């Protein structure tokens, strides 16, 4: 869109003073620049679609880090199959920019991609490896050993990755119950009542099943070779199609954990400037 | 960024006329800044913020 | 379709696609005036609504109090002495022991209802202060101890009408016995770990001593959810921060108090049941 | 298009002497061959459309070399990821095509090409590896570990490459903040001031901020194997929608830095040739 | 789209797409008159125009100081004895502290205008010589250093109407302890590293003295920016060659001088401020 | 005006002295032929020029125009270098006091302001370096005090506060374009001078066509404080300035 023309203007003796305003109202000053100088006509071509909720969301952004292993069958140690649940509050950039604004409707596109390396000092073989990723929704069983029933995907949805090929990827819609994530919630998920045991009802604050998407489980399809075998799947989360609502104030201050706790020793954001000093 | 070639400029608030206070009035006034974009503003080149760090 | 700068849909499901000064105003049998009110702030432009059937998740007939609960309560009065760093409100939590507000919110399990907000404060016009009110919506503040993260008690973290207090510096809950539980708010943080500065992207006004003397603010009802548990979820949250110290004729002791009125409004309930008798100390 | 044809001509005897002209004024003479000398007609078919500037500038001309490794877990010496601030002085070729102009508004196309090879006597195996080739705009955090935050890619866009597949490519806007890319810029960005310290307003010459367009950070993102293994990155650009102004005459003495210097004993391009010999 | 030797666009963005002796002109109150004076040249064809809204950044009004600034000012003579090779001005840096224009410039953030150079040189019909006039656009020239690149001082690379003048043979700064950060231009590669010959790709003419001894230049307003500060970036640049020595009655000490007359054009001026002090010596 | 703004909540409206506004010279009555030079936006700006302090025992003060704005940005420098030059002005006088200060200024835009000489012994003998202080400005003196000096007269204005220095009456001043800071009332003047003199454009340089004088009608007072001290400022905008005749600068001889 073209952004307003920055009309023309010129000497004025009139007594609207538009300049003067109070803040003590909670509107800002409309105020323009034609209003306090003398402006010349200006065609204008900017827009501000690079801006826009899309523009500024579309890019995907690294959310975690799982680590599986694939260990020889030399070591009796088993196998490591990685359970991360489902948030973007492991990192911190995309909790940052999404925790501009309060809520949020987002289609989600999840993307894989997978690396390998080898481990023990012995040069061996691996022949290549095939990945399950499989999502766990909120109560579905969780998979305790790598060749379990809970593998067999029959209603869990699940990608099988051949490592080498391009990465994964995979679109999923809004799966709120709610009407619009929580990216902030004041309150408990239980009241203490007055007539029970203290421990009953006690639940952390700002904690809630808003956030509760499950948990995605990967593993290394291939049995054990002679030589231990890592990998280190990472997931790129690009929010689609989102709509934003109650913004707030960006955070200023390193996180900490899930809440908006703040560490003790970083309160100092900002840095010195003298007062009158360009 | 920081830049020489494309510098803002410079604001400053000077005193054209001392603030005046009666008596049995305070003497050390306090004014706050306020700074936002006008209607003509615009941004382009989405890029990553330095404000925050995932220490390790 | 060929777009203008050829976009085909090859899958089924919609996620797969591709991207002023005179005021009086009066609920119920309450009135409030104010002589010197800078006209007031309906949060985000809407004023609070009754539920929509289009978008209402429950089927229960929800019992509007109407009059008995759009009232207008006065929460107790605090003193803002020089040095005095701030207070917040929880909302509804505020209004729990209010009249029949409290009882119906109690009593019903599910309850929605936006807010009108007054706040009062006069001073001289020898005097010379600033207060800034925010609105902030899903208030969260930060927890005392740097050992666990969320570890507020709902006995701490709704302390009712008669409020909580902002702290100028930090200071762990080093307690690891029992600890706390408490929240510790700094006041330039805002609580949150944001700054204040930019606090005013939330719904606000300021009380400037020199211009006016209150405040309104006409709070929407927003919500991840079309009706939520009141007992649980407090909506919205009120912050009052004062923006300049306060001073009065070279005093060093000058102190003038601050009174809130919140009125419901258009509050409805549903879900009737047995009372909440919560633990609350 | 088709070029003017040769019109036909015949003996004259007028007294226009369009032979005769005078190179005083900056007006070039537009004789054509059918005036000095009996011409025969010809239909012209020879077209210059090979020789426009898209034509000219359409293929894709190396423009850096960064180095990358993944060193051995044994050895403790860190990985070693490549930083290349955006610039297309590294080289000559596409630098000497483009200062022909003065100023060029031109879209890019970036393709990565990228090489790997083992390095110690050690014939080791190692797993398929994965490039991170990141950019990060001028301000945005500079990543100082191959594993710190700033990997994660939050807004800065970011292109993974799993060697062995199709070379990486993608297209970009024209980005100046000026309305054409400065070729050459004589100034400075500061201006030293009559009442201030020599040191303050010292800027480089012909340095401006024009042609700021951040850096390029490129990381292996497999975690080291045993073996190490080096990768050398190759950045092929190509000017699409290119448009110049205020030709300049190419470049004669072998370049020396970003700017118009040249080297001591560069400055003899010529080479002799007797005055009357064919 | 099936185009002529299927042109289908996948992607939103753009960039993802596929690929004559008699003369007198009168500037305000100066006027130049001369008789053999060989046309014009209207360098790359487009007369100097004020900036039209269509393509204007800034919002400021502009002050066009019209008849105070497009004037002729005459800079400093210049002797071409036999053994000259040339000679450099900046422009606008040329007009600094000449009349009103120089003020303008200093006082004011912004600033785009156009010229019109005069270049003055008469000879007898017994002279023997040839001089070319070149309007090089951003003209850069080489530093003396081979130690550092772009190592040139603003007081040296700006020398005002004094000018600059081209060397017979590069000589580096060799002084490590401090640099001169001075100019080192070689005369036939052109300062830039070019080549002289070649250097008629830019506006150009030629006094040649048998035939005319003037050169008119009109130089639009050439510049990535629609509008540029004036004291940082030199938009032109005037340099004096000739490209044959002079000559005279087999007279081994010939002199006679050359004058240049340069006049701003459609200049106009925004951001004005505290005056620029610039050091300069 | 032009980039400059100014603002006064507490201003009792304006005078256009004689009721002219400011307006570029008409061909119609046009005496010289060359081109004029409109600085326009470059020069019709508000300068402030310096402040001033109005203690109890300060009789007045008086400001010759152009001469004032002839070290002011670029109408100095056009006036200097241009021959021939006509200008409106746009004096804004600014002073503020508390509900609590007792006072009033008058300021009075004096049309082909002449001033007494200090000389008894001769007339018109006053120099043009102490006749042009500049933006300085001049004062009034209380009483006439004869520069009995005969070696080196100071050529030195003394004019008179109550005589207003032309030797007329101060009550009678009011005649001119005036107009009243009262401390009570309001805190600013402004005054929109037309461009007044036998020719349609003079010399800037010898000519100074207006003057502003502000004198104090009621002494200022407050609060039974015996040094009761407020500061006046002045902003002066040329309005349709036009010149003519460029050449050498004037480099006049001023100290
Ligand atoms: C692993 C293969 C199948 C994966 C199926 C899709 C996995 C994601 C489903 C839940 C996503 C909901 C949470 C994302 C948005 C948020 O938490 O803000
Ligand atoms: C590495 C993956 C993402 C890369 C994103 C595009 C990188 C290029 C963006 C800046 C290009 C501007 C400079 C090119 C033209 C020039 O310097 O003349």
């Amino acid at each position: 869109d073209a952004l307003p023309n920055t009309e023309a203007s010129g000497p004025t003796h009139s007594k609207e003073i538009p300049a003067l305003t109070a803040v003590e109202t909670g509107a800002t000053n409309p105020l323009v620049p034609s209003d306090t100088v003398q402006t010349r006509h200006v065609v204008q071509h900017r827009s501000r679609s690079e801006s826009s909720i899309e523009s500024f969301f579309a890019r995907g952004a690294c959310v975690t880090i799982m680590t599986v292993d694939n260990p020889a069958s030399t070591t009796n140690k088993d196998k490591l199959f990685a359970v991360w649940k489902i948030t973007y509050k492991d990192t911190v950039q995309l909790r940052r920019k999404l925790e501009f604004f309060t809520y949020s409707r987002f289609d989600m596109e999840l993307t894989f991609v997978v690396t390998a390396n080898f481990t023990e000092t012995n040069n061996g073989h691996a022949l290549n490896q095939v990945y399950q990723i499989m999502y766990v929704p909120p109560g579905a069983p969780v998979p305790e050993k790598w060749d379990d029933y809970t593998w067999q995907t029959s209603s869990n949805p699940s990608i099988f990755y051949t490592y080498g090929t391009a990465p994964a990827r995979i679109s999923v819609p809004y799966v709120g119950i709610s009407n619009a994530y929580s990216h902030f919630y004041d309150g408990f998920s239980k009241v203490p009542l007055k007539d029970q045991s203290a421990a009953l009802g006690d639940s952390l604050y700002g904690a809630a099943s808003l956030n509760d998407f499950g948990i995605l489980a990967v593993r290394v399809v291939n049995d054990p070779n002679p030589t231990k075998v890592t990998s280190k799947i990472r997931v790129y989360l690009k929010p689609k199609h989102i709509r934003v609502w109650c913004p707030r104030p960006p955070r200023a201050v390193a996180y900490y954990g899930p809440g908006v706790d703040y560490k003790d020793g970083t309160l100092t954001p900002l840095s010195t400037k003298d007062l009158t000093t360009y | 960024i920081d830049d020489s070639f494309t510098e803002g400029g410079y604001i400053s608030v000077f005193y054209q006329t001392r603030i005046v206070v009666p008596l049995s009035t305070p003497r050390e006034m306090d004014i706050l800044g306020f700074v936002s974009a006008c209607n003509d503003f615009s941004v382009r080149l989405l890029r990553d913020t330095t404000h925050i760090e995932q220490k390790a | 379709q060929v777009s203008s700068q050829t976009t085909i849909n090859y899958y089924r499901d919609s996620a797969s696609n591709a991207a002023d000064r005179v005021l009086q105003l009066t609920l119920g049998n309450s009135t409030i005036t104010a002589q010197e009110a800078a006209n007031s702030v309906v949060a985000y432009g809407r004023w609070p609504e009754y539920l929509r059937d289009s978008e209402a998740n429950p089927v229960d007939q929800p019992t509007e109090p109407e009059v008995a609960a759009c009232r207008f309560y006065t929460l107790d009065t605090v003193s803002w002495t020089k040095e005095s760093r701030g207070w917040w409100w929880k909302l509804p939590d505020a209004l729990r022991d209010m009249g029949l507000f409290g009882q119906n919110m109690y009593y019903h399990y599910l309850g929605r209802s936006g807010y009108t907000v007054h706040v009062q404060c006069n001073a001289s016009k020898f005097h010379q202060g600033a207060l800034g009110v925010f609105a902030v919506p899903e208030m969260c503040l930060a927890g005392d101890s740097n050992t666990t993260t969320m570890h507020t008690s709902y006995q701490n973290a709704n302390p009712g009408e008669k409020g909580g207090t902002f702290t100028g510096t930090f200071t762990p809950d080093n307690n690891q016995t029992s600890p706390a539980r408490r929240f510790c708010p700094v006041d330039y943080l805002l609580g949150n770990g944001t700054l204040l500065g930019n606090a005013f992207v939330f719904p606000h006004q300021i009380i400037n001593l020199r211009t006016n003397n209150c405040a309104t603010l006409v709070l929407p009802y927003v919500n991840s959810l079309s009706i939520d548990s009141m007992v649980k979820h407090n909506n919205w949250g009120i912050a009052i921060l004062p923006l300049a110290p306060l001073n009065f004729a070279s005093e060093s002791s000058p102190e003038i108090p601050i009174t809130l009125t919140i009125a419901p409004m258009c509050c409805e309930f549903n879900g009737l049941r047995n009372i909440t008798l919560p633990r609350l100390q």
